[PDB]
């Protein structure tokens, strides 16, 4: 009966910045991914399962949107198979993903005169993230031979830089708010299902 | 070992920045990214 709350995800006033990406679950509706795929005009509406008219016969136990804003010549990693800074310490899709990469240009939104300092990315990590994990520490991080001891200083910095978007970058530089859509198929009643789903 | 050029770079980007330089200061991130990945 209720359809899909889509409009919260895609037309949030604000986002979250891509090291403490957002994750809604959307279960208990009815989702037409064709009107969601006409809703606006999109830079990114990749599937990488079947395409969004195809989407509207399946039914899913949950979905989920996982949302975030990166720099445009960034999109590229939010992808199965990808390295890069976003990719290995910010949000990592697996290798086997079947869901859905949804971008578009943000910078009316989120870039500010003298620089936006709202939206923030890692640069540093040991390990690359696992697929879907989420690192929201703020440990400073040793880049040299001597520990930081939580200060920093020489070869100890903040691991989180500010992406500073400014509404003058050139378009691979401006701020570009994404959205991942996650199909899950437990073994259980479908609670998300198509709008020509039956 | 690479500490002073990596401090080096890590402080231009953080200098370009303050300077409003934005979209030079993700330039050398992108450069600190690759450059710490190497051996
Ligand atoms: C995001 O907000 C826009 C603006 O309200 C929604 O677009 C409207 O959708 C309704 C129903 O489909 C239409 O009757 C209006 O004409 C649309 N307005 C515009 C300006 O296109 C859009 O549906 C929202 N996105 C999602 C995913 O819900």
């Amino acid at each position: 009966t209720n359809l899909c709350p889509f409009g919260e995800v895609f037309n949030a006033t604000r986002f979250a910045s891509v090291y403490a990406w957002n994750r809604k679950r959307i279960s208990n509706c009815v989702a037409d991914y064709s009107v969601l795929y006409n809703s606006a005009s999109f830079s990114t509406f990749k599937c990488y399962g079947v395409s969004p008219t195809k989407l509207n016969d399946l039914c899913f136990t949950n979905v989920y949107a996982d949302s975030f804003v990166i720099r445009g010549d960034e999109v590229r990693q939010i992808a199965p198979g990808q390295t890069g800074k976003i990719a290995d310490y910010n949000y990592k899709l697996p290798d086997d993903f079947t869901g859905c990469v949804i971008a578009w240009n943000s910078n009316n939104l989120d870039s500010k005169v003298g620089g936006n300092y709202n939206y923030r990315y890692r640069l540093f990590r040991k390990s690359n993230l696992k697929p879907f994990e989420r690192d929201i520490s703020t440990e400073i991080y040793q880049a040299g031979s001597k520990p930081c001891n939580g200060v920093e200083g020489f070869n100890c910095y903040f691991p989180l830089q500010s992406y500073g978007f400014q509404p003058t970058n050139g378009v691979g530089y401006q701020p570009y708010r994404v959205v991942v859509l996650s199909f899950e198929l437990l073994h259980a009643p479908a609670t998300v299902c198509g709008s020509n789903s039956e | 070992d690479k500490e002073w050029i990596l401090q080096k770079i890590y402080e231009i980007m953080r200098r370009l920045d303050e300077e409003g330089h934005g979209e030079a200061s993700l330039r050398v991130s992108d450069l600190i990214y690759e450059f710490m990945k190497r051996d």
